[PDB]
């Protein structure tokens, strides 16, 4: 029932920008906080950002702070990641996810999308 | 920031073998550690939350425990279907971090 | 402090919430000192 | 212990009251003293803080 669908990937040049989105359905999107996670080819999982259920407080990884912005539209059940001044090091598959977290998001269930590839070169 | 490490980075085992993966934190994450299993081409699947709480649908052969800085993930009887890279995630404080990941291969 | 407010009113509607305004009065304030991030509703089941 | 033991040898009961004050809601407080209520006069007052 629960689905998360990333889109907006593709190939961009260094110093450019790209906005990702994730469509959520099958659950009460506006009740959960959401995360972005990226995985570069040949690499493990890197946490990128988190936004609270109300779209208020925002958190980012040190590797993206000052360049990436996280947002959400709770009327369209869509999560967004706005990345600007992307570098070659930012090439990765970007996922939207609802990560089980007993301390912050309060999520009791763990959901992941499919992942969208963003290439910078 | 809390740094996470895993050991071994890679292990090989056969069917029925006991497989253990060690994950360490540079700080005290209490019991706040998620264990994920990722197979090629797929998003990570959560197997264990809060250090030792098994997720619904996860086979009884999977288990884990630990507190503070030292955590262990165990498979009591490795199956052909358990070949994957396992990750630990800490969520004591933001930013959240994942360990390097431990690859389990087939002997 | 775990604060609970409550109100009890009659209703003649189904499958929805009523229109109109009604304020909830404070019920109890518990000096507990714990963290809450998740909750679950408890239902009663009969052994029959 | 024996009933005929000297003062320093006799048994004594000890109770120790440890007071914990952390960054948390208080659970134990001493009693509050109240005075009589005065009306129709200029007074200072304190009603439950
Ligand atoms: C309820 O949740 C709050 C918020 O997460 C918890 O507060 C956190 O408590 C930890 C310690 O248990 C704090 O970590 C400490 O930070 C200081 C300063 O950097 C450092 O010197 C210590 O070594 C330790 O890392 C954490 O900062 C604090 N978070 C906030 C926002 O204040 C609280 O403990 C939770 N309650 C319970 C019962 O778990």
């Amino acid at each position: 029932e629960v689905q998360l669908v990333e889109s907006g990937g593709g190939v961009v040049q260094p110093g450019g920008s790209l906005r990702l989105s994730c469509a959520a359905s099958g659950f009460t999107f506006n009740s959960y906080g959401m995360h972005w996670v990226r995985q570069a080819p040949g690499k493990g999982l890197e946490w990128v950002a988190f936004i609270r259920y109300d779209g208020g407080n925002k958190y980012y990884a040190d590797s993206v702070k000052g360049r990436f912005t996280i947002s959400r539209d709770n009327s369209k059940n869509t999560l967004y990641l706005q990345m600007k001044s992307l570098r070659a090091e930012d090439t990765a598959v970007y996922y939207c996810a609802n990560l089980k977290d007993s301390r912050y998001s309060g999520s009791y269930y763990d959901y992941w999308g499919q992942g969208t590839l963003v290439t910078v070169s | 920031v809390i740094w996470m490490t895993q050991s071994p980075s890679s292990l090989s085992a056969s069917v029925g073998d006991r497989v253990t993966i060690t994950c360490q934190a540079s700080q005290d994450i209490r019991f706040y550690l998620n264990w994920y299993q990722q197979k090629p081409g797929k998003a990570p699947k959560l197997l264990i939350s809060d250090a030792s709480n098994m997720e619904t649908g996860v086979p009884s052969r999977f288990s884990g425990s630990g507190s503070g800085t030292d955590f262990t993930f165990t498979i009591s009887s490795l199956q052909p279907e358990d070949i994957a890279t396992y990750y630990c995630q800490q969520y004591d404080n933001l930013p959240f971090t994942f360990g390097p990941g431990t690859k389990v291969d087939f002997k | 402090y775990f604060k609970i407010y409550s109100k009890h009113t009659p209703i003649n509607l189904v499958r929805d919430l009523p229109q109109g305004f009604s304020a909830l009065e404070p019920l109890v304030d518990l000096p507990i000192g714990i963290n809450i991030t998740r909750f679950q509703t408890l239902l009663a089941l009969h052994r029959s | 212990f024996q009933p005929t033991n000297g003062v320093g040898y006799q048994p004594y009961r000890v109770v120790v009251l440890s007071f914990e004050l952390l960054h948390a809601p208080a659970t134990v407080c001493g009693p509050k003293k109240s005075t009589n209520l005065v009306k129709n006069k200029c007074v200072n007052f304190n009603f439950n803080g």
